[PDB]
């Protein structure tokens, strides 16, 4: 738009989910110059929506594809390309260089943030309107990381959640507030949340909600609500017995809102949730131990209730298929009375579980919500690891 | 809750083909593939493979691609494993177990095990004997009397004392193959008041032959 954006509306009634995008990248990738990527997400300009992902700088067939299990390297690049196309060498747009990133449009231009580095000397540069504007350096010197979803903006202020520190210990999280690439304020994590990683954020009614990952002790996600108007936040865990991190212990009958729910430690997988009272939907992998299957379950008042069990569901990826990271996105410039709620699921293929190939990679599925109660299908990446041999 | 019953154990002579059935219950077949495992006697556990109960397509282990073939009758939620050209080295108890996740990295809920004896030996019924003592009070006011199930093929035999009622005091020793056939024995210890006054009996079933035997251990001394 020619003007900043204010999150004036609220969510619409989630009643089922409809397919929004499917890139089919590994399937096509067996014969085109599709790029090896991982950690995808989706973000909308006022004018178009694109798929964003962290490239590994090689084609899946190319011989340099071997060994892409490694998360960070200096051949990683944050790219974007059209909605539902593959990340193709000949049409991805490189957004900045690094191995962690967030990106989001404030209404006028967009901010992209790519962290790069040695694990003890990492540095973020905050690009705004395709130009490098600001740069922040490592405060705790052990892997500076950020979202791997899109950030939400309000009146020019876009809060962004950064964690430097240990993924096995206390880390040192901090909410930063950008307006037009400059740092308005930054404040330390606060609330009962014990450790924050890979936050998934959606905005409604001038408040932004993030649903993250506690790597350390959590099997129940930390929720951070941020107030972009006053530049304040708080964190807590989701009260529901319906545990959504992966791995996890099997769901209790009573859950935990002010501490990690004890069971699977030093591990997790990025995720999201739409937190809205009666209209709360949580996403989770089906396997208690592996990223296979993805489902969306309606768990009313999940955030606040230590007894909330589901009341409606939908299957996105079967348990016999692989899934991965997921996060929230919305089209803030979509004409409506309300905000359509969307999510994406990353579909990992390769190493370590399909180690007959030496590359890891992924495709994407994304859904948005419908108020109709539509029928469900289940959406496989689709490639046969045997044709790459 | 989740139950997986497997077929009854089979006797096949070297070279035949055998389809073991695993009829699954309690969960939704379509969302959880099947694992097949091999419990050899002297070796421990072997993952044989997994079958996508949704798409139908199987991943075999290396030690098994070629005589083993997984398949399923989804209609009855049954997953079946078949072994073609039975080499006697397939003597084991194959398990079906549920793949908690895609590919089976966690088998939560296993099935009962189906035993396979690949032998050329003939099915032979047992000959049962009541082993009364030459009196001999076996420790304080207890008499121990036995029943010997001798020379049959194949395993198993179902020995029970007194139609199940004599459950304490019993030790049924493992059956042992003396080259071509099996010998079995159990003892039971009862108080002197109980015997020869109540009627102690050995009931032995060898279902391979279709044999049901009932021996009174009547006092012969
Ligand atoms: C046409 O399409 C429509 C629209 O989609 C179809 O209707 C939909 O059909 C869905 C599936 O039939 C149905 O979803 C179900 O909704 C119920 C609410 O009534 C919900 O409980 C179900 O969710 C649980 O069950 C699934 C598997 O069934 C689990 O994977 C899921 O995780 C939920 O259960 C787990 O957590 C619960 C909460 O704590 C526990 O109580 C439960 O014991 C279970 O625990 C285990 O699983 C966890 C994950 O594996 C694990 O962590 C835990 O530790 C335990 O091990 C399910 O979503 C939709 O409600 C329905 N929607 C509509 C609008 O109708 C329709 O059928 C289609 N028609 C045809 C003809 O095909
Ligand atoms: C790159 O891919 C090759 C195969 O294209 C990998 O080669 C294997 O590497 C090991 C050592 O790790 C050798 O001993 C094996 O004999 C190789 N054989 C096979 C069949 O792959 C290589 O390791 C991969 N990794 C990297 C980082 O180059
Ligand atoms: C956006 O919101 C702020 C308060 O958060 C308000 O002062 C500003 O004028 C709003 N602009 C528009 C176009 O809504
Ligand atoms: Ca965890």
């Amino acid at each position: 738009i020619r003007e900043f954006n204010n999150l004036t509306k609220g969510l619409c009634t989630i009643n089922s989910w409809h397919i929004y995008g499917k890139d089919n990248a590994v399937r096509i990738g067996e014969d085109s110059d599709v790029l090896v990527t991982r950690e995808p997400y989706v973000s909308c300009d006022p004018d178009e929506c694109r798929f964003y992902a962290l490239s590994q700088g090689t084609t899946i067939r190319g011989k340099h594809s071997n060994g892409t299990i490694h998360d960070r390297s200096q051949y990683r690049d944050l790219i974007s390309w059209p909605l539902s196309s593959p990340p193709t060498v000949y049409n991805s747009r490189v957004e900045c260089i690094g191995w962690s990133s967030t990106s989001c449009h404030d209404g006028r231009a967009r901010m992209s943030i790519c962290i790069s580095g040695p694990n003890n000397n990492a540095s973020a540069v905050i690009w705004y309107n395709r130009r490098p504007v600001t740069e922040i350096n490592t405060w705790a010197r052990n892997i500076l990381r950020t979202q791997e979803s899109e950030c939400v903006c309000q009146n020019g202020v876009c809060p962004v959640v950064f964690t430097d520190g240990s993924a096995t210990g206390p880390a040192e999280t901090r909410i930063y507030y950008f307006k037009e690439g400059k740092i308005l304020k930054w404040e330390p994590l606060t609330g009962t949340a014990k450790h924050i990683e890979e936050c998934s954020c959606y905005g409604e009614q001038a408040g932004v909600t993030c649903t993250c990952r506690d790597n350390w002790q959590g099997s129940n996600r930390p929720v951070i609500q941020i107030d972009p108007v006053a530049m304040t936040h708080t964190s807590q865990y989701i009260c529901s017995p319906v545990l959504t991190d992966n791995p996890r212990p099997n769901d209790p009958t009573v859950g935990k809102c002010n501490d990690p729910y004890p069971g699977n430690n030093n591990n997790g997988v990025k995720g999201f949730s739409y937190l809205d009272g009666g209209n709360t939907w949580l996403g989770r992998t089906i396997s208690i131990a592996s990223r296979s299957g993805y489902e969306m379950l309606k768990v009313p008042n999940a955030l606040t209730d230590d007894r909330s069990k589901p009341t409606q569901g939908q299957t996105i990826v079967l348990n016999t298929d692989w899934s991965g990271y997921s996060g929230s996105f919305m089209d803030y410039w979509a004409e409506g009375e309300c905000y359509r709620a969307c999510f994406y699921v990353e579909l990992i293929r390769g190493r370590p579980k399909e180690d007959k190939v030496w590359w890891t990679s992924n495709s994407i599925v994304s859904m948005c919500s419908s108020t109709e109660f539509l029928g469900q299908w289940n959406w496989p990446d689709g490639a046969k690891i045997e044709y790459f041999l | 809750q989740i139950q997986l019953v497997q077929s009854g154990p089979e006797l096949k002579k070297p070279g035949e083909t055998v389809k073991i059935s695993c009829k699954a219950s309690g969960y939704t077949f379509t969302n959880y593939g099947m694992n097949w495992v091999k419990q050899a006697p002297g070796k421990g556990l072997e993952w044989m493979g997994w079958i996508n109960t949704n798409t139908g397509e199987p991943t075999y282990g290396e030690e098994f691609k070629g005589r083993f073939a997984f398949s399923l009758e989804t209609s009855a939620s049954t997953a079946n494993l078949q072994i073609n050209n039975l080499k006697n080295e397939d003597k084991a108890t194959f398990f079906c177990a549920r793949g908690e996740d895609n590919f089976g990295s966690l088998s939560d809920y296993w099935g009962q095990g189906t035993t396979l004896t690949v032998s050329s030996a003939k099915t032979t019924a047992p000959s049962v004997y009541p082993l009364a003592p030459v009196c001999g009070d076996t420790t304080g006011s207890s008499v121990t009397l036995g029943c010997l199930v001798k020379g049959y093929f194949p395993e198993p035999v179902t020995l029970t004392w007194n139609s199940g009622s004599l459950s304490s005091g019993v030790h049924t020793f493992p059956a042992v193959l003396q080259s071509d056939l099996y010998t079995l024995s159990s003892s039971v210890t009862v108080t002197s008041s109980t015997w020869p006054s109540q009627s102690i009996t050995c009931n032995v079933a060898h279902p391979a032959s279709s044999t049901k035997v009932d021996k009174k251990i009547e006092p012969r001394g």
